[PDB]
């Protein structure tokens, strides 16, 4: 048995799993590889970016993404190095979001 | 809308379900032909003593073996031996005599 | 029984943590006969955790 | 000290196997078998009934 209770209000499809400083990316075998000292898996993806804009129509992930990228760039970054372009989305093999 | 959360749950259900499949592998026991050794740990000074200290690059080089390997074929025959002139039932309590013997060079070139 | 004593010289020395060019070879058993008839128990060195 | 107690243990087990297999029926077949093999085929005609 168990109390009975209204089916609960929609909420976001990803979660933000990890927050990375160093990630190293490259391009082998047609495919994108990403590494990190902080996590010790490596992750695989196609070279074509996600069209995560008609997705996340919510702005969810987006405003969780842009707002990180821009803690960890000013607390580590700011005075070594100057970021190139806009953040990219790639689906990575397991079933993972990886802004970049 | 639902529509977006809906076709993502998807793409993410789809990655997943991709065969990133690994291979199996039969390990036979080790008989003891290759063996290596480790390093272990060594006491050190709780204080500098070295005199001259300098850094540098170095290439260290080890003496050459040169291994050479090759394919070889070994030929034998088992030979068992029992008391069976007592009867099956008897036998087993007499004990049994085991021999493992080279097959001559006649029957591996005539015969084989 | 005992037979000889090695230098710790004689025996490859496997480098730090990672080493390659290392040769070796498919071991096969050749277990003794005695296995089979008075089937005694074939030697297995040192115990793993499993 | 694991690995030790668990080698003492299975040769404890060997022995106690031993013990309840170690049949004194086998052990007197056994030297009636040595007894007729040495009187040679005269023995083997014995044996065979005898046994
Ligand atoms: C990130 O780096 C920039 C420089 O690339 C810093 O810019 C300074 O910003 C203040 C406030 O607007 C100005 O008074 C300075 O003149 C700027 N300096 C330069 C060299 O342009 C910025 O402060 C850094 N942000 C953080 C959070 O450290
Ligand atoms: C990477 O791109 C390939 C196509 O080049 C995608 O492979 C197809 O995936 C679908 C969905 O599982 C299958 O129905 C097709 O049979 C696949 N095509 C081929 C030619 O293999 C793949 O899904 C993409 N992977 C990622 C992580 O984006
Ligand atoms: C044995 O050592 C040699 C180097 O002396 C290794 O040779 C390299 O092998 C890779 C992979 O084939 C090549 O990309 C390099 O160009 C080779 N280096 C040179 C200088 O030729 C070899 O990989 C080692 N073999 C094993 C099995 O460990």
């Amino acid at each position: 048995a168990w109390d009975w209770v209204p089916k609960r209000p929609s909420v976001c499809t990803m979660t933000k799993w990890q927050e990375v400083d160093e990630m190293l990316r490259s391009e082998y075998g047609g495919s994108f590889r990403f590494s990190s000292d902080a996590i010790c898996t490596t992750f695989t993806t196609n070279l074509t970016e996600y069209p995560l804009s008609r997705v996340d129509l919510g702005d969810c992930i987006g405003k969780d993404a842009r707002d990180a990228m821009d803690r960890i760039f000013a607390r580590r970054y700011n005075a070594t190095h100057i970021k190139v372009g806009q953040p990219q989305y790639y689906l990575a093999n397991g079933g993972f979001l990886i802004a970049y | 809308v639902a529509a977006g959360h809906a076709t993502l749950r998807e793409h993410l259900r789809d990655i997943k379900a991709e065969n990133t499949d690994a291979n199996f592998y039969v390990c036979p026991p080790p008989t003891g032909a290759t063996v290596v050794q480790f390093e272990q740990p060594r006491r050190c000074p709780t204080r500098p003593e070295g005199q001259n200290y300098t850094e540098g690059i170095a290439v260290v080089f080890k003496e050459n073996i040169a291994p050479y390997k090759f394919k070889a074929t070994m030929y034998y025959k088992d030979v068992t031996v029992s008391q069976v002139w007592f009867g099956h039932r008897y036998s087993q309590f007499m004990g049994i005599f085991e021999d493992r013997a080279p097959v001559p060079f006649e029957e591996v070139i005539d015969k084989i | 029984a005992y037979s000889h004593q090695l230098s710790r010289a004689d025996i490859t020395t496997v480098s730090t943590f990672i080493d390659l060019n290392i040769t070796m070879l498919e071991d096969h058993e050749f277990v003794p006969l005695e296995v089979y008839t008075r089937h005694e128990i074939k030697d297995s060195g040192l115990l793993d955790y499993t | 000290e694991v690995q030790r107690r668990v080698q003492l243990h299975d040769l404890r087990f060997a022995d106690i196997d031993t013990v309840i297999h170690a049949d004194a029926n086998a052990a007197m077949f056994a030297g009636l078998g040595a007894f007729f093999e040495g009187m040679g085929d005269l023995g083997r005609a014995v044996g065979k009934v005898v046994m």
